[PDB]
């Protein structure tokens, strides 16, 4: 966390700064997306 | 709703005032599974109780 780095969340590749997120995601959802369909949060494949 | 052999489902269940015998108003339906079957479908039939 708090540092750009080279993320692979179980296929969802990209770089970004990872930080820990203050929206809700669906009980069955995996990620996100914002307005342009680019990745703005993902929840961890291991951890809720 | 058969998607590539995926057997996705969706569900709800929600409290009615019963009127004529199809509540209007407005919704949303989850997604209750994934089904990775992979099996054609053409029909269906319900199980009655």
């Amino acid at each position: 966390k708090n540092k750009c780095v080279n993320f692979n969340f179980n296929g969802l590749t990209g770089t970004g700064v990872l930080t820990e997120s203050n929206k809700k995601f669906l009980p069955f959802q995996q990620f996100g997306r914002d307005i342009a369909d680019t990745t703005d949060a993902v929840r961890d494949p291991q951890t809720l | 709703k058969n998607i590539d052999g995926y057997f996705k489902i969706y569900s709800k269940h929600t409290p009615i005032n019963l009127v004529r015998d199809l509540p209007q108003g407005f919704s949303a339906l989850e997604p209750l599974v994934d089904l990775p079957i992979g099996i054609n479908i053409t029909r269906f039939q319900t199980l009655l109780a």
